[PDB]
């Protein structure tokens, strides 16, 4: 449990790590009795506890902020369709189109998941990193945070071409042959990319056009819808709103895995 | 930007490679991609209806419908120059969301300042599981603000207790006085029993705020008694 | 069977050290409450097992950040996880039977070897009285100043034997000399002393 | 929202309450509607704030060093106490006290038996506790077991909430002095909320307030139900919370 | 002060715009020129202002 | 709908508001709502507006105009004092009935500022307190004025300023003083005018 | 002692923050420091002197509409009576 | 009123303009030589301050802007182009 720790003698007062010990065990045990909090949003759950597509509702998805556009200023004419309204001087996000092609995105990632195609995640703002590797994880995917090298995809061989590769089962499971250096050396294409911030990742959007990757996005008011094949009109500046999406999908693509999984072992 | 081809007809590219021989495996993502087509139709869509008042926008009243004289005591009998403009505009700019309540709450901020400095939190919980009944003011799960004299006002209105907006707004307030009196007066004497029962404080307030402004003053002291003798010569 | 890349960032600039900081941060997040309170591999070695070329000191700085952070917790309460990652990361004088304190010191081209005894101050440096030896007031005060520094001058009895260079070379090598011999009898003073700047060779030589 | 938390065996005690201490009546008086009443307060004064996400332990530790929002602190008080007091008089999660926790009482107390400690327990609670209140059984950072008393609501975590001296009578010199060190100590801090640290925790708890015995026992003997509440507690609970 | 009321009053660019004859076609246009400097300089301290605010602001 | 929902948005519940942010006029009362997040929130820059606040900020309050703006900016400000003044009020303790019984913009009574009753004293420990005393700082060499604890007032003199005013002169506002507030009144425009007396 | 361009007084019944005793906010102030701008015909005040010599400088210069503020409409019509009292003998 | 420039190469002062603030040294000395102008060069009166500038000065005789660069990070945001 704890080893490497020195306990202290019955006659002198406890020490630091004692003390630590002491109300951790308070804080496990007694420090949440009174009452449950219940109906409070508490952002970390985004993360971990995303709902299924198929339980997500307007309100929740307002309630996440997704609604709000940009400025009516910034406007991009080609999102119109997407639109509900203007409020409060931004464009407001029409929920129920939102809805469906979330959904839609959803079965995508689901259905790409479940075939063992590869999935990466792409976000290049400030605070996406822990939504995006949650996400890789649980969909057993890859991720980008740091910055798009362009030419990911139209030039692997110079960019991708010197980190290594495995073989796997269809269980996921590592195999640990040897692989050729020309196995090693080919390309390996995502099969799906969906992007957080599109409006700053538009080498990604082309490369992904120029080598035939479905690619899904959050497209704000101010985003060109048909620059990705599985557009989601919704808020990409607001970090709720981009983990509610991105916990939607990744928890899509967990499902598509899980159903892979059962199938396999049957 | 133009509307864009190649984004969602990866499909349609992919499977011409497949057929030709150019690719021989197909890629995973081409049997998903296949059962969920891709939306491609990017057209801007009239709007006939705006959601928030229910305005219902491209209608024009003719000549006909107007048996009687207007205001200024002239009878309808030709249409004037706005009538005869096409109004496609009006259809495809998005619809101004407008709602009373924005109204009545400019006012009530305007008639409590004070009442703004009073923190608010924007980030929404969950909307959907609001359950609430307005015949009272308090709900659980929900803080005493003026949004609450509003949502009364609104409620009022709605059951017809009241008539005019005005009636319903003033009610709302008095309640709205009752309530802050009444957490006001408990704040005041929990305070008062917290001292008659032994708690001591280490800090308050106001002298948190005396100590604020001393670091501020001492490093305003350096700076003025620095730019006097600069200044000086 | 399926060919994927291994690491979860294989599509960012530098996966290996992206992946090894991911594994950082899980075991620094996992243990986030635990309180706190030796050399890290140099720039070559992780660049062998990270990056490589595309190793970047920036993300060199980023690797040790994480790795004090992770070392500076308690020791009373780290456990086997933390030290297994971090294990991959991982790179006295005495008085002799006469009770005398042997210390050499150099200057220039000047060296002295310094007997220091416990004793009345007295002084011989090449068997002969310092005052004869040294006729120069400021190297005599020089080869005191090491002894006035701890306050022990009149407390030892040095036997100073020079050799090399002139008077000041020689009379400087006795006080480092001598400040080397004196740290033995009372380390804690050795601070003190290096504080005085005896400690130091003055490493300055004849230069063509 | 706060909510009242479920309690095992929530059906047994609705039809009887505790046993031997609280009827069915007396329970639903100090569970079910004080808890409730007090979980409600604590809701409309805390939400739209910060504090509406804090469990009230976390809410009473938090808000202990503020002046103008003790009203919220006193309800985050009752709502952890009282939980704290059921659960030590909860029929089961015959339990027995534990070797560990006798030995610190033989220790802390001068040598002194549990029982004639009870007997004392219930003489300070006689004494000092005028009305409302609570009783606790609390150990220091010295491994030190000792008898503390709280008027109203307060806390035995954190000793400038205590609330341990009635002002509103006089007070003993000696208790002066006490409340001036107890001052200086909290002023010594450099932190600008002026918190200090105590690591003091309740082992026992007991509700000294009208809700509890008044129906079953009467304006008078609350000496009666002190004594039943020590001699029948749930000692598995008391052990737990007792750290080795 | 005096000097602070010439130049406040332009009578020194004056003096030397009157010394020579300019064509009324070059007038109109140093004219615009130097409007278009002016309108210029004041979008610009606009934007640094931006630039300073933000940069306050932490974007 | 989602009109309605909207409608109830806690975004919509704040009133449309476009008043200067940096204001160097004179203040009277709060201006901007005071948007508060939680310390989990802020963590993840998370406010509840439309985009996310630069991590440079670590106030938990901010006072805005515009969800978004052409500049890609959200128009804010990183203040929360306001509150604090009214608290302060509310630690001094002195009063100030329009809050007992087409559209009127007055300020109302005092508005929000407290909604105290006269009628009561405050019972200490050493006894009924007789006289509220709370410390401030007289500002310059004039009546006398005192920032007290939020607020400008202007103080009662006692027979004699004490010689150490005119000792230090204008650094005066350096040394705090224990003031008395004789009473509270609030004018039309929403000023409070507190009369004080220097002990 | 200070000199007051130094000093920040805060005026009679105004609110204020620690920050107002500070040399930021006297530099804030000093960074962010009537008829015809009230829906009246400034060719109506061409035999008033006075008002019009209020929009021009020591030396009789109509000042721009940059320092005037003016609107166009408004700023042409005070440049219209300011010539005409300068023809008619008056200014 | 608003003025909005087009759309430019850059965003960048020629000459950004920094606050060095003066020399105590310098100071120091000016306020000693007006004392000896006024009261007369080892004048009683002023003797004081010479004492200070002879510790002022006694180690020692004397004892930046990023405008630029902020500016040209954060034009591609504020400058308000039309989208493409
Ligand atoms: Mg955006």
């Amino acid at each position: 449990p704890y080893p490497n720790l020195i306990p202290s003698a019955n006659d002198k007062p406890y020490s630091s790590q004692e003390l630590f010990l002491r109300q951790l065990n308070h804080s496990m045990r007694t420090a949440k009795l009174g009452a449950t909090i219940s109906k409070v949003y508490y952002p970390h759950k985004d993360i971990f506890y995303p709902p299924l597509p198929e339980n997500i509702t307007v309100e929740s998805l307002m309630s996440a902020g997704v609604h709000l556009g940009q400025s009516t200023s910034l406007w991009r004419s080609s999102t119109q369709s997407y639109i509900y309204g203007e409020y409060k001087g931004i464009h407001i996000i029409d929920l129920n189109q939102t809805l469906s092609y979330l959904k839609r995105a959803a079965k995508v990632v689901e259905g790409v998941s479940e075939s063992g195609g590869i999935i990466l995640f792409l976000g290049t703002r400030q605070g996406q990193k822990r939504g995006l590797e949650e996400a890789a994880k649980k969909t057993h995917g890859y991720y980008v945070s740091t910055r798009w090298i362009p030419g990911t995809l139209t030039n692997s061989t110079e960019i991708s071409g010197i980190w290594e590769k495995q073989e796997i089962d269809s269980n996921d499971n590592p195999t640990e042959r040897a692989l050729s250096p020309n196995e090693t050396s080919k390309q390996v294409k995502p099969d799906l990319l969906v992007v957080l911030n599109p409006t700053e990742n538009r080498n990604a959007l082309l490369e992904a056009i120029k080598s035939r990757v479905p690619t899904i996005a959050i497209i704000d008011t101010d985003s060109e819808p048909s620059l990705v094949t599985y557009p989601i009109p919704g808020n990409d500046d607001s970090l709720r709103s981009v983990n509610f999406l991105l916990g939607v999908l990744a928890r899509a693509g967990q499902r598509g895995l899980q159903n892979r999984l059962a199938r396999n072992n049957e | 930007m133009k509307i864009q081809t190649n984004a969602v007809n990866v499909l349609q590219r992919t499977s011409a490679y497949l057929k030709s021989g150019l690719l021989k495996e197909t890629p995973a993502w081409y049997n998903v991609v296949a059962s969920i087509p891709p939306s491609t139709k990017f057209t801007r869509e009239p709007r006939f209806k705006n959601p928030s008042n229910g305005h219902i926008i491209g209608k024009l009243v003719d000549v006909t419908e107007q048996p009687h004289a207007n205001n200024k005591g002239l009878y309808k009998t030709r249409p004037n120059s706005s009538d005869k403009r096409v109004g496609v505009k009006r259809l495809y700019r998005p619809p101004k969301l407008t709602y009373v309540e924005d109204r009545l709450r400019s006012l009530f901020y305007k008639q409590h300042p004070w009442e703004l400095s009073r923190p608010k939190i924007l980030v929404e919980n969950e909307i959907g599981d609001e359950n609430y009944d307005w015949s009272h003011m308090l709900q659980i799960g929900r803080p005493l603000d003026g949004e609450s004299v509003i949502q009364r006002t609104m409620y009022l209105i709605k059951t017809k207790q009241y008539g005019d907006m005005v009636e319903a707004y003033d009610h709302a307030r008095y309640e709205f006085y009752a309530l802050r009196m009444q957490e006001e007066t408990e704040q005041q004497v929990a305070l008062e029993e917290a001292e008659m029962f032994g708690s001591l404080f280490g800090v308050s307030a106001i002298e948190h705020g005396i100590q604020k402004e001393q670091e501020v003053l001492d490093v305003w002291e350096k700076k003025v008694v620095e730019e006097t003798e600069l200044m000086a010569a | 069977r399926r060919i994927v890349p291994k690491l979860a960032t294989f599509y960012s600039a530098n996966p290996n050290h992206e992946d090894r900081i991911n594994r950082l941060e899980r075991l620094l997040r996992k243990y986030i409450k635990l309180p706190s309170q030796a050399p890290w591999i140099s720039f070559d070695e992780y660049a062998l097992i990270g990056g490589g070329t595309k190793l970047k000191p920036t993300q060199y700085t980023q690797l040790l950040y994480m790795l004090n952070k992770l070392h500076n917790i308690d020791p009373q309460l780290t456990n086997d996880e933390i030290t297994s990652e971090l294990s991959q990361y991982y790179k006295i004088k005495t008085l002799d039977e006469f009770g005398r304190s042997i210390a050499v010191g150099k200057r220039k081209s000047s060296t002295a070897k310094v007997f220091v005894v416990r004793g009345t101050g007295e002084i011989l440096v090449n068997g002969r009285q310092l005052n004869d030896y040294f006729l120069k007031m400021k190297d005599r005060e020089s080869i005191m100043y090491p002894l006035q520094v701890i306050e022990s001058v009149g407390k030892y009895n040095i036997f100073a034997t020079t050799s090399g260079g002139g008077p000041t070379g020689q009379a400087e090598s006795i006080m480092h000399a001598i400040a080397k011999a004196l740290v033995v009898f009372n380390p804690l003073l050795k601070s003190r002393l290096h504080k005085a700047g005896v400690l130091t060779r003055d490493y300055r030589h004849v230069e063509r | 929202i706060h909510v009242v938390p479920k309690l095992p065996n929530s059906k047994a005690l609705l039809q009887n309450g505790v046993p031997n201490i609280l009827s069915s009546s007396g329970f639903k008086t100090v569970w079910f509607d004080y808890q409730r009443y007090l979980c409600d307060k604590l809701t409309l004064a805390t939400a739209g704030q910060s504090l509406e996400s804090y469990y009230p332990f976390h809410i009473l530790l938090k808000t202990a060093g503020n002046p103008l929002q003790s009203n919220i602190f006193n309800l985050a008080s009752s709502i952890h106490n009282n939980h704290l007091f059921v659960e030590n008089i909860l029929p089961s999660a015959k339990t027995e006290p534990s070797r560990l926790f006798l030995s610190k009482i033989k220790d802390s107390f001068n040598g002194s038996d549990w029982e004639v400690v009870k007997e004392e327990m219930i003489y300070r609670a006689e004494n000092e506790v005028l009305g409302q209140g609570w009783l606790f059984l609390v150990e220091n950072n010295e491994k030190k077991l000792f008898i503390l008393t709280s008027n109203n609501n307060g806390t035995p975590y954190y000793f400038p909430r205590n609330q341990s001296f009635d002002l509103n009578s006089a007070i003993s010199i000696d208790e002066f002095a006490t409340l001036k060190q107890m001052k200086e100590l909290i002023g010594k801090s450099t932190k600008l909320n002026g918190k200090v640290q105590d690591w003091t925790m309740p082992i026992i708890c007991v509700n000294l307030w009208d809700h509890a015995y008044l129906h079953d026992y009467g304006v008078g003997n609350r000496s009666k139900y002190v004594k039943n509440v020590l001699d029948n507690l749930n000692w598995s609970v008391v052990n737990n919370r007792i750290f080795s | 002060r005096l000097n602070r009321i010439m130049f406040e009053n332009n009578i020194p660019g004056d003096k030397r715009s009157q010394r020579f004859y300019m064509k009324p076609g070059k007038v109109a246009e140093l004219k615009r020129s130097q409007r278009h400097r002016k309108e210029f300089m004041m979008g610009f301290k606009r934007l640094i202002e931006i630039v300073k605010d933000a940069k306050r602001k932490g974007y | 709908t989602l009109a309605e929902l909207l409608g109830r948005s806690r975004i919509a519940q704040v009133a449309n508001n476009h008043k200067p942010l940096t204001y160097t006029g004179k203040k009277f009362h709060p201006t901007h709502q005071i948007i508060e997040t939680k310390p989990s929130t802020l963590y993840r820059q998370e406010w509840g507006l439309k985009s996310a606040i630069p991590s440079k900020i670590k106030s938990r309050y901010l006072v805005y105009n515009d969800l978004d703006t052409l500049e890609r900016i959200t128009t804010f400000e990183p203040r929360g004092g306001t509150q604090w003044n009214r608290l302060r009020f509310q630690e001094m303790g002195v009063p100030i009935n329009p809050f007992f019984k087409k559209f009127n913009t007055e300020i109302i009574g005092t508005g929000g500022l407290s909604y105290s009753l006269p009628g009561k004293l405050k019972n200490s420990p050493n006894g009924v307190i007789q006289r509220t005393v709370v410390p401030g700082r007289i500002l310059n060499v004039v009546k006398w004025l005192a920032a007290i604890g939020g607020f400008v007032a202007d103080v009662v003199f006692f027979q004699s300023p004490p010689s150490s005013f005119n000792s230090m002169g204008d650094f005066i506002r350096m040394k705090t003083f224990l003031f008395e507030i004789l009473e509270a009144s609030m004018e039309k425009n929403g000023s409070v005018s507190m009369h004080a007396r220097l002990l | 002692k200070i000199d007051q361009s130094l000093s920040k007084k805060l005026p009679k019944g105004t609110i204020y923050d620690p920050f107002d005793f500070s040399m930021g906010r006297i530099h804030l102030d000093r960074k962010y420091q009537d008829i015809m701008k009230s829906g009246a015909n400034p060719l109506e005040f061409y035999a008033r002197p006075r008002i019009l010599s209020r929009y021009v400088t020591s030396t009789g210069r109509i000042q721009h509409r940059d320092i005037t503020g003016l609107s166009a409409k408004n700023q042409r019509r005070l440049s219209k009576a300011i010539r005409r009292c300068q023809a008619i003998g008056l200014m | 009123p608003v003025y909005r420039l087009p759309p430019l190469p850059r965003l960048k002062v020629k000459k950004p303009i920094i606050r060095q603030e003066a020399n105590k040294c310098l100071v120091l000395m000016s306020n000693l030589l007006q004392c000896w102008s006024s009261y007369g060069h080892m004048s009683p009166k002023c003797a004081g301050l010479v004492t200070e500038l002879k510790s002022c000065t006694s180690e020692s005789a004397l004892g930046k802007s990023n405008i630029n660069y902020h500016a040209a990070r954060l034009y591609d945001r504020i400058n308000g182009k039309p989208h493409d």
